């Protein structure tokens, strides 16, 4: 278009359609279950079609998502819900981004407790799996390090 | 009672990270778990007092001691190294719907988020926060995912059921 | 108090290195002489008997560290067959050679943070382990790396299949 549409975040902030979509049901105050299409549609397109002209990175669910609302639009509107799949599909992944929300402050709340490594016990002196090794190493990639007296 | 605290303090402060659990300090204790279990809680009343700076918690299947999250601003002060990186959006959604459908496969989780999720399931795996439980009976046979004790003490969680619940 | 608190918090979290009495005051806040003052109440706490942890002075440092009368159990832990804080050392250094073999104790132990000399003897004994060469240089230094001997213990065709690590 001619202008320079106003818009706060880069398209790699949303986790694909459904987040973009629920972004905007924010922002526009819709109704998640009983969603304007046509509106939502023009809302949609036009900041993919923003961040296209920046020459950034759209992944390939968010044009399959456009062509999903286009045709949604056409059916309804030209002659010869469809829109329930849709609708569900938002309220399921809107349950999990929450989820996933309470699940951060946790992930912070513990992050404040510290802990020590091990005692080297090789003095005082196996069955394991793959999952063992790893949990083995991100157990040691995840301890801090504090300064060291001088 | 005393001595078997201080027995307990010493394991669980040479355990470290990796903590001990109920079994283990029963069995250097040479006491049934249920004895051990008396002691530990013990331990956990006298580290309540104010005047404490660890703390004696249950993450994961084992016990460990840890500081009190109050100090964390002191704490901070000397760290040079950070240690692991807070996960992505995308690696904390995909394991709050493998957290609680577990256990799901690759399509169903590509199903809930509307993306594919090779990624997030690779940095999960990688962090040992899930792994492979199995696979379901059905024409694919498709890899089915849980979480692991390690997700728990990540998140500060005695066991699954300590999930919040779904809104 | 408050402050003997956050000096057993940061002491418990500094492990077996420790910190000094300039660090500990300057965390606080406050003089080296009124963070020795904590330090000694503290110290003082950690001798009842309840206490399976002393803090100690040695050069300088300041550390929290187990009794020696608990020292027998801690042999206890070890011996009885189980998942000791031993059995997680091989495992921790096992995994750092798989992931980035061909690697030396040198190599290692700055990863680990700690003399593995041990880990790796007993990774030789249980023979998942072995030498893939050396540096041809400063000390000839052994080069390790994964059998297939352990390739076959993990139930592991090839070493491809290593659940790749995207963060590393």
């Amino acid at each position: 278009m001619d202008v320079q549409l106003p818009y706060n975040v880069k398209i790699e902030a949303f986790e694909g359609p459904l987040d973009l979509l629920l972004h905007l049901i924010n922002r526009y105050e819709i109704d998640i279950y009983d969603i304007p299409v046509a509106q939502i549609t023009e809302q949609y397109m036009a900041y993919i079609h923003a961040m296209q002209e920046l020459e950034l990175d759209i992944a390939s669910e968010y044009l399959v998502m456009a062509a999903t609302l286009l045709a949604i639009k056409s059916k309804m509107l030209l002659p010869p819900d469809p829109r329930e799949e849709l609708t569900q599909r938002l309220l399921e992944y809107k349950k999990f981004k929450e989820a996933a929300r309470e699940l951060k402050r946790r992930e912070e709340e513990r992050a404040l407790l510290f802990t020590k490594p091990p005692s080297d016990l090789s003095a005082y002196a196996l069955d394991v799996n793959v999952y063992d090794m790893l949990g083995a190493l991100s157990k040691l990639l995840r301890r801090k390090k504090l300064q060291k007296p001088m | 009672l005393k001595p078997a605290k201080a027995i307990v303090e010493a394991l669980l402060f040479a355990a470290g990270d990796e903590g001990l659990s109920l079994s283990q300090i029963a069995a250097v204790l040479e006491v049934s778990e249920l004895e051990a279990k008396a002691v530990i809680e013990e331990l956990q009343q006298d580290c309540r007092r104010e005047e404490r700076g660890i703390q004696l918690v249950e993450l994961g299947g084992v016990f460990l001691l840890a500081t009190k999250k109050e100090h964390a601003p002191y704490l901070k002060k000397l760290v040079e190294a950070p240690g692991a990186s807070p996960l992505s959006q995308a690696a904390l959604e995909t394991l709050a719907i493998i957290a609680y459908r577990q256990p799901i496969t690759r399509a169903e989780i590509e199903e809930i988020r509307g993306v594919k999720s090779d990624k997030p399931l690779q940095t999960l795996m990688a962090r040992a926060l899930i792994k492979e439980v199995g696979r379901a009976e059905g024409t694919g046979r498709p890899i089915l995912y849980g979480t692991t004790p390690e997700f728990l003490d990540y998140f500060g969680l005695k066991t699954l059921e300590e999930l919040p619940p779904l809104p």
